[PDB]
């Protein structure tokens, strides 16, 4: 039971990294930094959880 | 409007729990649409002078 | 093996599954 | 609001019945329908404005 | 059989519940795929 | 009809009509008790647990202030709910609205309040360029 609870934990913290690098990338970038691009359609698209 | 737009774009890669909806995207939404704006008065002002 | 049986029983290309190897499964 | 509302108070259900049932394919299918039906009508109302 | 039933073997075994509480399902994939 | 001279390219965000599905999944939500298998053993029990600032603590004052020990109190989402809803207030209520569980929002996303132009008004003040008398700008306001 230990072990199996401690693979929850581990998963949500992987989870939490693949999050912190989107997060960490995005909010350094500047105007016109490197590879920004028009894109469109995300401000039409919204999926949340 | 490149670099707001694509900032968009570069958040919404979002995995599965973290794909949400803070205020980041409502804030980026209402530039994108008042940059469009701002686009079109100063194109019809322009044609005016 | 009546684990593997099952799961291949749940795997599909748009199937949902709740079955979990080797750990705790979705309260769905 | 009455479809989310459905969503919210169907998904409050407990465990031994917890089921992925037609009821919330169908609800599924009603936001998804109500949202491309109203964003059509506002693109309908800007292009009778114009 | 008592030792034919173990933690060791339902812990393998897959028809008892042992459920998480996450309700996404995931996708499996096959190599050709 | 004429030669007309232009000198700007972008573009003006129209005509294209995308089937969106792809927003497909079950919400999450906060909730109060849950339930477990403690020990992966022949020594196994069913437990309900109830989660501790949902329906179990309190907010703070001064009537109620040091702590109880026996008390959940549970500090990690206490703070940062604290931060998050120093962080709240600034958004005005439809924004608020957004960030709740059922849909209650206006679906169009600029608000009355704030726009000063009409949501899909018809008038639009077109000066024709005669010869003659004066020409003018902004007849809106």
């Amino acid at each position: 039971s230990d072990r199996s609870a401690q693979h929850e934990l581990e998963k949500d913290l992987s989870d939490k990294q693949a999050a912190l690098r989107i997060d960490d990338k995005c909010q350094h970038l500047r105007n016109t930094s490197e590879g920004v691009s028009y894109f469109r359609g995300v401000e039409r698209v919204d999926a949340t959880v | 409007l490149k670099v707001a737009q694509t900032r968009l774009d570069e958040r919404t890669r979002r995995p599965n729990v973290e794909l949400c909806r803070d205020m980041a995207q409502l804030r980026l939404v209402n530039e994108v649409y008042e940059v469009d704006e701002t686009i079109q008065t100063l194109q019809q002002r322009l044609r005016d002078s | 093996p009546r684990k593997e049986y099952e799961v291949a029983c749940n795997t599909g290309a748009y199937t949902s599954s709740g079955l979990a190897t080797a750990g705790f499964r979705t309260a769905k | 609001s009455i479809a989310t509302d459905n969503l919210q108070c169907r998904e409050r259900r407990q465990h031994p019945d917890l089921v992925r049932d037609y009821v919330e394919v169908e609800l599924l299918k009603e936001t998804e329908l109500i949202r491309n039906i109203q964003e059509l009508l506002k693109r309908t109302i800007g292009q009778a404005v114009d | 059989a008592p030792y034919s039933s173990r933690s060791q073997r339902v812990c393998e075994s897959t028809m008892l519940p042992f459920v998480s509480n996450r309700t996404t399902f995931f996708t499996r994939y096959t190599p050709d795929d | 009809s004429g030669t007309l001279e232009l000198y700007f390219p972008d573009h003006l965000y129209r005509n294209d009509y995308v089937s969106l599905e792809g927003p497909r999944w079950a919400p999450a939500i906060k909730q109060a008790v849950r339930w477990k298998f403690t020990p992966m053993g022949r020594d196994a029990a069913g437990q309900v647990w109830f989660t501790g600032l949902t329906n179990s603590e309190p907010g703070d004052a001064w009537y109620k202030l040091p702590r109880a020990l026996d008390t959940p109190y549970r500090e990690a989402h206490t703070r940062w709910h604290g931060c998050f809803q120093s962080r709240q207030r600034g958004l005005p209520p439809a924004y608020t609205q957004h960030l709740r569980e059922m849909a209650f929002w206006d679906p169009a996303i600029t608000a009355q309040y704030l726009n000063s132009g009409p949501r899909w008004g018809c008038m639009q003040w077109r000066d024709r360029q005669i010869r003659g008398k004066e020409f003018v700008v902004t007849r809106n306001q």
